[PDB]
């Protein structure tokens, strides 16, 4: 790695203000962080230890919100007693991410700003041309291989996919992101407007400004939320990213599906909502083939890339699937 | 069970406590004191030339001592190849020239006093190229194709009765870049001092490291000590050292300083050689009984630039079934790719993928059930060879495995049975290992404390030799197995050859049974002979060697620890062995120090064998393939340890699992690139993904096999797994896949 | 230029002035000269560095020495007694056969431990889902369900 300088931020607030210095990088578990340092990708100068700043470990499941502070590991909100009877997706979400080890060092800070898996991006001293690496240098991935990368949301500059579970069901169920600057002041951030669309610019991914640091999350506690499921298909049985991945919720009110909530993890430059295969099911009754012909609707905004094409036809699957499994529960 | 735990019994292994606490040492985790750390590097391009090359940023970094390139060089020797007579799977020579012929190649090491000195340090050093158009491919343009036709199979007369056959099967089988990645990366502590070196190396032949670190080093081999009595799993990749320890030895001896280096996980993948690979083109004749008159097969894989190694697709094509023509021609495609390596059952495991696939087409065009079909085809001989079986227990192979698995129920038709959202699938294939000896030798010694201490060699892999070789002594010594310890891996022991083709096994335990039997006679002799022992008159014959002690049949006894007492050190150490008595010492040294004086028996031809059976689970819309069951039937031979032989069994499954459903090399056709080089985009089985395995023992004592009567295990378990993980899925699904791996792009 | 730090290791402290750079991995292997714990990658992505830090487990070759300071940190070395018997899970792992070559057996018998503590050993699939951070490339699986399922049983007595 760099030889980096180590610096222990005793508050939220300091913490933003020594993230905003020329290139520092906060630290939390580590997971992402310190693998892509080794990766030479992240070279801080001044690496920002923020565990140990208690204010953002609090955790708690209500009737309305669900709230978590930016600490707050995988695990811990997993294994919340409410988690997997409340938010089944968010549950999902976690447990089927990475494995039990990284889950337990893994902070939902962290977790949200996590990077993509594209080998290209992770190889800088192979391959020069990145763009989310090294502004204006190409994109490697455009005519290499492909696989791995997104079929929505690209851009010429960029084909990278967000490889992460959690923010899937969170961008599904609406959650907000709530962050800090050096000041104690704060922004909440609707979080599908907090992952940006690669475009011109794919290294900003995220709103937030270097004078930033993410301190919580809330998820409305809807009957959307209690009655959903996360569907994650990949090579292997665990231990993997998705090859394709769908958060789905909604409340049957009526003996109809009404707040239909999906979003497609795996697949896309960030997660994506899919919003017409959701207004095509509102108002309907939860019924095997209907689902899964709405799902299909995704397949008018698809774009296949040479090696990816597998992709287009996951994404109506794992969309279907995960409702399906939903409209077991209760 | 039984107290002394000898040779057949099922007992735990001798190094498992050192294992599970942390205790045993592997390479890197021997301490020198003062230990350097060396990083390789490695290329970038696949072709071409090193224009520019500037390490000045790097030699100016913290702690770092050198760097050493082409440009800044240490000779090393071309190593004698393994073809030759050799130690050398790689001849490449590093930093001796600015010739790239790979991606990926090793081109200089950086020294520093600390790992995180090193590894920043290496990242500054700055290589441009100059880049000429590269062969990626096997099946590219221009790529020279080099014949191997001692290999070649020419049998009765293919071509004529291929011609005539009623029924013909063509089809194509591939198998990809698949590499052996043991969990323990390659990685080495060379220490040079005085003329001499000392290296710990994972290594399962411990003489092919001492030969070709000599010969790189240029000195002689007595002059190379290798250390290493315990190793993290090679599976075909750690028999012979790579380059990565040829420039740590001679960084170790320009510096006269130890130097660790270890490469990096991503780096072992062109740091040495997987599985090349192949590509056959199958063809079966039969009649419409399904009996097969003929198979025709044109088969190659990838080699580099330098080496010629075959993955050699014919290895089973004319054992496994009763053919009297066959034609098969194998060829070695020369790219630019690192040179390729051991796997599991090399040659063996694509042999039997490509010829066990085929069987299942021949049964599907035919409509016999699979099993009917590889009864029909029955050798009671080995029709290319044309010699008898040793012992072959293939046919109790099939029938236990196939009640075990309820074969019985099996509905022909595609896609028949399925299980809610789940195609379900039944595949089954024949597998077997050729049985390979070689002698070797072991020293047996009594400690002043009555205690028994065996010395060879041979390597501990993960295979249990620590485990047999304790368990051979205790039948002739009268005490526990568990209480006789065990010394292995390291050049200072006696004679051992290499650990591969799986014959290890039966060539250690050979020597030390005749190592025990010497010791009890001169145990015995020395209670009778030594004036002060209370056995001081008495014959040989009423001596009985029981619980630690010597006995006579009139009720008197003496303990060991006092024969100990009583006797000369140098009466105490016991040497014995499977080579000739009369043979020289020089010609010991040089059979353990190649791989090409193994022997096979003469008038019969001895071999493993296995049924493979497999259920499988496909995601009807995802096209997620998940193994549900897996039924195997296995003839071994005698089982040294049936609990250690089960592991190999299940380990060699489960990579075959990974070989069919998901291990795949990814090269980026542009660069030739493998871009996957890493256990995230390469992926092994993961716990998850393997179910309950069922083995069952069918295989008797074979003394026409091996002298102790025990056949090849640890390469059995993978042969002919993915063929029948393929079956399966066809008959889940309707779709042949005759590349591997079995993706779920490839099903829907 | 370096960083001091102290840690506890298997109920010892242990100060140490590092390169910030040192994982936790190779503080217990190059510098305590606790080798137990393996590198089988280094990025994270095998497990055979896995250790207890705090009483949960997680991937050292992913964690700073630094983020262990004043934590607990429990090695292999550190599951015997003071008397030094085995733990419940290193026994059931020798007589199960739930090892070969013993390189990802340190990383698979700490994760093992946290995993029934965690009370993730309800089931025989639930085991193989909970310890699939754990790559075993000798195949060994089967026998590491085994040896887990002794071992909770008998812990839970
Ligand atoms: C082998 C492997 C497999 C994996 N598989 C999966 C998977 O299947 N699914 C999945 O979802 N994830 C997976 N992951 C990723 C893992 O979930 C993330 O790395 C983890 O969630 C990141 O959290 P962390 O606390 O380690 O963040 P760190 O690694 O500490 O930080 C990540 C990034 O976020 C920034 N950051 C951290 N905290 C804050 C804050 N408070 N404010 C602003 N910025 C901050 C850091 O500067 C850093 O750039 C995998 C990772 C590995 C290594
Ligand atoms: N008749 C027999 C023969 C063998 N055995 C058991 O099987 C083991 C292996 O015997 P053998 O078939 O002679 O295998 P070798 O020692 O000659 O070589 C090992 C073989 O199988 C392997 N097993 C491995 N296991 C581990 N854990 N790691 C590796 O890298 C391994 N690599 C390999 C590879 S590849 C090869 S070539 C023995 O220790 C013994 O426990 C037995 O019980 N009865
Ligand atoms: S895809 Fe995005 S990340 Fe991957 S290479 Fe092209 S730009 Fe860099
Ligand atoms: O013969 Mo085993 O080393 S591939
Ligand atoms: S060494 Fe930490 S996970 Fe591989
Ligand atoms: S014991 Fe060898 S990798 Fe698991």
């Amino acid at each position: 790695m760099n030889p980096f300088h180590w610096k222990v931020a005793q508050s939220a607030s300091e913490a933003a203000a020594l993230k905003q210095q020329s290139g520092s990088q906060i630290l939390a578990g580590g997971t992402t962080q310190l693998d892509l340092m080794k990766c030479g990708v992240f070279n801080p100068p001044q690496l920002i230890g923020i565990n140990g700043l208690s204010e953002l470990r609090s955790l708690s499941f209500d009737n309305d919100k669900i709230s978590a502070g930016a600490l707050i590991t995988m695990s811990q909100l997993a294994d919340h007693p409410d988690c997997q009877q409340h938010a089944p997706a968010i549950y999902g979400s976690l447990w089927q991410a990475a494995s039990p080890q990284i889950r337990n060092m893994a902070t939902l800070g962290g977790n949200l700003r996590q990077r993509t898996r594209c080998a290209y991006y992770r190889d800088p001293a192979t391959f020069s041309a990145c763009n989310k690496r090294n502004p204006g240098s190409g994109c490697a991935a455009r005519q290499g291989v492909n696989s791995n990368h997104a079929i929505l949301g690209a851009s010429d500059s960029c084909i990278a996919v967000y490889p992460g579970d959690l923010a899937v069901a969170l961008v599904a169920f609406d959650a907000v992101v709530i962050v800090q600057n050096p000041q104690g002041e704060t922004r909440r951030i609707a979080i599908d407007d907090f992952f940006l669309l690669p475009g011109e610019t794919p290294d900003q991914e995220h709103d937030l400004r270097d004078d930033e640091i993410i301190v919580a999350i809330e998820v409305p506690q809807t009957a959307s939320l209690q009655r959903s499921h996360y569907l994650k298909v990949r090579d292997r049985s665990s231990y993997e990213f998705a090859a394709a991945s769908a958060a789905a919720g909604f409340t049957l009110e009526n003996g109809v599906m009404r707040q239909v909530h999906i979003a497609l993890g795996g697949v896309a430059t960030k997660p994506w909502r899919a919003t017409r295969v959701e207004q095509a099911l509102e108002g309907q009754p939860f019924n095997e083939e209907t689902v899964f012909q709405a799902a299909e609707l995704i397949n008018q905004e698809t774009q296949a890339l040479e090696h990816n094409a597998y992709k287009v036809k996951l994404a109506p699957r794992v969309i279907a699937r995960a409702l399906m499994a939903a409209g077991e529960i209760a | 069970g039984s107290p002394i735990e000898g040779l057949g019994a099922a007992r735990s292994r001798g190094d498992g406590r050192v294992k599970v606490i942390g205790e045993a040492r592997y390479a890197i985790e021997h301490q020198p004191e003062n230990p350097l750390y060396g990083v390789v590097l490695q290329s970038t391009v696949a072709s071409g030339r090193i224009s520019r090359l500037s390490a000045e940023k790097a030699l100016q970094a913290d702690g770092v001592l050198a760097v050493y390139t082409h440009l800044n060089p240490l000779k090393i020797n071309k190593p004698t190849a393994i073809a030759d007579g050799g130690a050398a799977q790689s001849t490449y020579t590093p930093i001796q020239d600015d010739v790239i012929i790979h991606n990926g190649q090793n081109i200089g090491i950086v020294i520093a006093e600390t790992f995180e000195q090193a590894t920043w340090a290496a990242s500054l050093v700055e290589i441009e190229y100059e880049t000429t158009p590269a062969r990626v491919f096997a099946t590219d343009e221009g790529v020279e194709a080099k014949p191997m036709s001692a290999q070649d199979i020419d049998l009765g007369d293919a071509a004529t009765a291929m011609h005539s056959a009623e029924v013909r099967i063509n089809q194509r089988y591939t198998t990809p870049r698949e590499y052996n990645m043991p969990m323990e990366p390659h990685a080495c502590i060379a220490h040079w001092h005085e003329g001499q070196i000392t290296v710990w190396e994972p290594s399962q032949w411990v003489a092919g490291a001492q030969v070709e670190i000599a010969e790189w080093l240029g000195i002689e081999t007595e002059k190379v000590r290798i250390i290493s009595p315990y190793v993290g799993g090679g599976f075909g990749s750690k028999p012979v050292p790579y380059t990565h320890v040829a420039l740590a030895s001679v960084a170790s001896r320009a510096l006269n300083r130890p130097v660790k280096v270890s490469l990096t996980r991503p780096q072992t993948f062109t740091g040495l050689g997987g599985r090349p690979a192949t590509s056959q083109q199958l063809e079966l004749g039969a009649s419409r009984d399904g009996k097969i008159e003929a198979i025709i097969q044109r088969s190659f894989s990838e080699t580099s630039l330098i080496d010629v190694f075959a993955e050699n697709c014919s290895k089973v094509t004319a054992r496994m079934y009763a053919v009297s023509n066959v034609s098969a021609q194998h060829q070695v495609r020369l790219i630019n790719t690192v040179t390729p390596g051991w796997m599991r059952a090399p040659g063996e495991n694509p042999s039997a993928f490509g010829l066990e696939v085929a069987m299942d087409e021949l049964a599907y065009a035919l409509d016999i059930d699979p099993l009917e079909l590889r009864l029909r085809n029955w050798a009671d001989k080995d029709y290319q060879l044309d010699l008898p079986w040793s012992t072959r227990r293939l046919k109790e192979a099939y029938q236990k495995g196939a009640e075990a698995f309820g074969w019985d129920k099996r509905i022909m038709t595609p896609r028949s049975m399925r299980e809610g959202r789940e195609l379900i699938g039944w595949g089954m294939a024949s597998g077997t290992y050729p049985v390979n000896r070689l002698p070797a030798e072991a020293k047996i010694i009594l400690t002043p404390q009555g205690r028994f201490v065996v010395q060879c060699a041979g390597a501990d892999i993960g295979t249990g030799t620590y485990t047999i070789l304790a368990q051979t002594a205790a039948d002739h010594l009268g005490v526990g197995s568990e209480t006789i310890e065990v010394e292995l891996g390291d050049t200072a022991l006696p004679r051992a050859g290499v650990a591969g083709g799986s014959q290890l096994a039966g060539n250690l335990t050979a020597a030390v049974n005749d190592t025990a039997k010497k010791m009890r006679e001169r145990l015995l002799a020395l209670a009778s002979e030594l004036p002060a022992s209370p056995l001081s008159g008495l014959p040989v014959s009423q001596f009985t060697l029981q619980d630690g002690a010597i006995q006579h049949s009139g009720g008197s006894g003496l303990s060991l620890a006092q024969l100990a007492t009583l006797a000369p050190p140098d009466s105490l150490s016991v040497k014995g062995g499977t080579f000739p008595d009369d043979m020289p010492q020089s010609e010991r040294d040089k059979i353990v120090r190649n791989l090409n004086d193994m022997s096979r028996p003469e008038a019969f031809s001895a071999h493993s064998w296995s049924a493979q059976f497999v259920e499988v689970r496909v995601d009807e819309d995802f096209g997620t393939i998940r193994v549900k069951r897996m039924v195997a039937a296995l003839d071994s031979g005698r089982l040294y340890n049936p609990k250690l032989a089960r592991s190999q069994w299940i380990g060699g499954m489960i990579m075959g699992v990974g070989q069919a459903l998901m291990e795949e090399g990814i090269v980026d056709p542009r660069n030739g690139r493998v871009i996957n080089n890493n256990l995230a985009d390469y992926l092994v089985p993961v716990n998850g993904d393997i179910p309950s395995i069922t083995t069952i023992n069918v295989g008797e004592p074979d003394f026409e096999a091996t002298t102790m009567g025990g056949k090849a295990v640890g390469e059995l378990g993978i042969v002919g797994v993915a063929a029948a993980i393929s079956n399966a899925v066809f008959h889940a699904t309707g779709k042949r896949v005759r590349g591997l791996p079995i993706t779920l792009d490839k099903i829907i | 230029e370096r960083i001091s730090l102290t840690m506890q290791v298997n109920g010892q402290p242990y100060p140490m002035e590092i390169d910030p750079r040192v994982t936790l991995l190779d503080a217990l292997r190059e510098h305590l000269n606790l080798t137990g714990t393996k590198k089988g990658c280094d990025q994270g992505q095998c497990g055979a560095c896995t250790v207890l830090v705090n009483g949960q487990r997680v991937l050292s070759c992913l964690t700073l020495a630094a983020q262990a300071d004043g934590a607990e940190v429990t090695s292999i070395e550190g599951l015997q007694s003071a008397s030094g018997e085995l733990h419940p899970v290193q026994r059931c792992f020798v007589e199960n056969d739930a090892f070969q070559c013993g390189y990802c057996t340190p990383g698979q018998i700490m994760s093992a431990v946290a995993c029934i503590k965690e009370g993730h050993a309800g089931s025989d699939d639930e085991i193989r889902e909970y310890m699939s951070g754990n790559l075993c490339r000798c195949g060994a699986y089967p026998h590491i369900i085994d040896a887990i399922k002794q071992a909770a049983a008998e812990m839970a007595k």
